[PDB]
RNA sequence: ACCAUGGUGACCACGGGUGACGGGGAAUCAGGGUUCGAUUCCGGAGAGGGAGCCUGAGAAACGGCUACCACAUCCAAGGAAGGCAGCAGGCGCGCAAAUUACCCACUCCCGACCCGGGGAGGUAGUGACGAAAAAUAACAAUACAGGACUCUUUCGAGGCCCUGUAAUUGGAAUGAGUCCACUUUAAAUCCUUCCGCGAGGAUCCAUUGGAGGGCAAGUCUGGUGCCAGCAGCCGCGGUAAUUCC
């Protein structure tokens, strides 16, 4: 049973909030240690320099490789994978370009059946991934 | 710092759920038989019936001769009798919550222009009234949205400056009188 | 002339300033925004004296056309149209002159006079030969 | 093999390549509106079929 | 200075952290709440870091001074002068933020003061942060397809409304644009007003995503064959893919 009676609101209020310490959405949003650990550092986006381009396998129902570059950061700088989340534009990109790596859709996660990516490949060089599958814009010269 | 304003509000409202079948074919029908642009205008007039429906239910939780209720109560009837939405004899509290979103697309400039006759083919009226044909009594108006009121609702009418009012035609019958007196007499 | 009226409203004469202070409102059904100096020769002929202390400014054409609308003022004398009126107004029609350096001119010369003291046959010719 | 690192871009690189073609242009906004409150809604249509869908083949 | 041994604490002291300036407020919205509040209002704090003062009613002032620390300028090498968390701007950091423009005309302020000054503030340039209005066509004469209206009837086609082909037109239709003149303002710009030009693929060209299910919309054709790829999730792909291109 839980208390009710009108003087134990110190009770209460200090059961709460260390209870609060045990669903995982306010423990890496209130801890500090999760925002001092993401690549990002606690932001949206990051450019960062291409390293070396691997090539993961899918998960077992599926089979088949995903594109994905070895990206080491220009911000407080950290390796990280990165997916290159289109149909042929592995080939646009080369060694150390610089890309804006983003989040890859449910918040640090790995989404697909790509084991353990976390990120994705948008503007490499300045200009940007749909806009170099569209033909809207280039490589520089 | 600044003399800037600050202040504005949205006027429109997104769905809650989208996509569902029923909503957007009712709510599609509305675009066509008032003869409106986009959904946002729907969901312009459909916040605006919104929040007047939640002030009068407000009004109802309240106990009788509640001096806040007498007062921007009847202020509100007046309100919404002065356009012409709500006739004047029955006035209530509790009649307002009948009055649904086809009242309010009755009251526009853009098919209080239909009915009365001066143009045809509601989607027509809006090429009449954006493009600088009609007046509201001395003051010409390229509103389709204008909610127009109940007493000046009698002095629809084209302008003087107009072209179906006045003369001085436009480019098109000047090219008229042109294409035939350009190369001879 | 032809169909352009000068109606008027919200008269206020004063003897704190000596002027007579209206709002006009101009009605012209097919023409353009008559100018200022079209109006205030015919308050001239509504109050009864010249157009010299006739200001006419800040006319607001409504939209559709038809009805401009301003304000406008007239003093009793010209004598008095020098004394309480700010310089501009007064410069409408050529009254006054002001044409003088740009502002970015002025302080930089009042910041080189600030490096110069006492010497008064250098505190004005302090950099006024370089041109 | 199965397709390692390397043919990046297979299928797009040797889908061939059909030209987009021209209409009439679509018409925008409100008149869009009207070519198609005509076609669900006022043109009853007598056929039946369970009301099949309006990109049918 | 001389005596007294006190004070606070599990009703959370003390120490630590804060991505902590506080508040009026903001987003949310059944009620209870959750979260934001650097930011124009009130208050506080500080001008590279600490410190010390002068004048003055009011400063431990920094577009005041002295000193150390840190950073940095000129030098004829004896010395000198520095403090943009003011406005513009520059470098740098970054996912991430405007012109080295105009004027005190406005709102106020200061002064010996009806007169001077004010990068306070005002005006414009940048401005898809965001919010409000709102174009990209509308009527027709055929015209082809439908409607309780037509014959004493599923005869025969309609004199009658609506739609879409596909038209041919048109005409007191007009804007974006062009451009005089006013108006606008301190001066201008805009905006409104107004001449004059300005639409038949009005080519004067509306896009961004989707089309298995959630979740509104194709088992249409071609290509590729667990490859390339898609897919927030379930999943789709191994020679006919409603899901790739």
């Amino acid at each position: 049973g839980k208390c009710r009676g009108l003087r134990t609101a110190r009770k209460l209020r200090s059961h709460r909030r260390d209870q609060k310490w045990h669903d995982k959405q306010y423990k890496k949003a209130h801890l500090g240690t999760a925002l001092k650990a993401n690549p990002f550092g606690g932001a949206s986006h990051a450019k960062g320099i291409v390293l070396e381009k691997v090539g993961v396998e899918a998960k077992q129902p599926n089979s088949a490789i995903r594109k994905c570059v070895r990206v080491q950061l220009i911000k407080n700088g950290k390796k990280i994978t990165a997916f290159v989340p289109n149909d042929g534009c592995l080939n646009f990109i080369e060694e150390n370009d610089e890309v804006l790596v983003a989040g890859f859709g449910r918040k640090g996660h790995a989404v697909g059946d790509i084991p353990g990516v976390r990120f994705k490949v948008v503007k490499v060089a300045n200009v940007s991934l749909l806009a170099l599958y569209k033909g809207k814009k280039e490589r520089p010269r | 710092p600044v003399a800037r304003s600050w202040v504005c509000r949205k006027t429109y409202v997104t769905p809650r759920r989208p996509f569902e079948k029923s909503r957007l074919d009712q709510e599609l029908k509305l675009i066509g038989e008032y003869g409106l642009r986009n959904k946002r205008e729907v969901w312009r007039v459909k916040f605006t019936l919104a929040k007047i429906r939640k002030a009068a239910r407000e009004l109802l939780t309240l106990d009788e001769k509640d001096p806040r209720r007498l007062f921007e109560g009847n202020a509100l009837l007046r309100r919404l009798v002065r356009i012409g939405v709500l006739d004047e004899g029955k006035m209530k509290l509790d009649y307002i919550l009948g009055l649904k979103i086809e009242d309010f697309l009755e009251r526009r400039l853009q098919t209080q222009v239909f009915k009365l006759g001066l143009a045809k083919s509601i989607h027509h009226a809006r090429v009449l009234i954006r493009q600088r044909h009609i007046r509201v009594r001395k003051q010409v108006v390229n509103i389709p949205s204008f909610i127009v009121r109940l007493d000046s609702q009698k002095h629809i009418d084209f302008s003087l400056r107009s072209p179906y009012g006045g003369g001085r035609p436009g480019r098109v019958k000047r090219k008229n009188a042109k294409k035939g007196q350009g190369g001879a007499g | 002339n032809d169909t352009v009226t000068i109606r008027t409203r919200k008269f206020m004469t004063n003897r704190l300033l000596q002027r007579k202070q209206m709002v006009i409102d101009v009605l012209h059904p097919g023409k353009a925004t008559v100018p200022k100096t079209e109006i205030r020769e015919k308050l001239a002929k509504m109050y009864k004296t010249t157009p010299d202390v006739i200001f006419v400014f800040g006319f607001r054409t409504h939209f559709g056309g038809g009805k401009t609308t301003g304000f406008g003022m007239i003093y009793d004398s010209l004598d008095y149209a020098k004394k309480n009126e700010p310089k501009h107004r007064l410069a409408r029609h050529g009254l006054y002159e002001k044409k003088k350096t740009s502002r970015k001119q002025r302080k930089e010369r009042k910041n080189r006079m600030k490096k110069v003291r006492g010497t008064a046959k250098a505190n004005v010719g302090a950099g006024k030969k370089p041109k | 093999v199965h397709g390692s690192l390397a043919r990046a871009g297979k299928v797009r690189g040797q889908t061939p390549k059909v030209a987009k073609q021209e209409k009439k242009k679509k018409k925008t906004g409100r008149a869009k509106r009207r070519m198609q409150y005509n076609r669900r809604f006022v043109n009853v249509v007598p056929t039946f079929g369970k009301k099949k869908g309006p990109n049918a083949n």
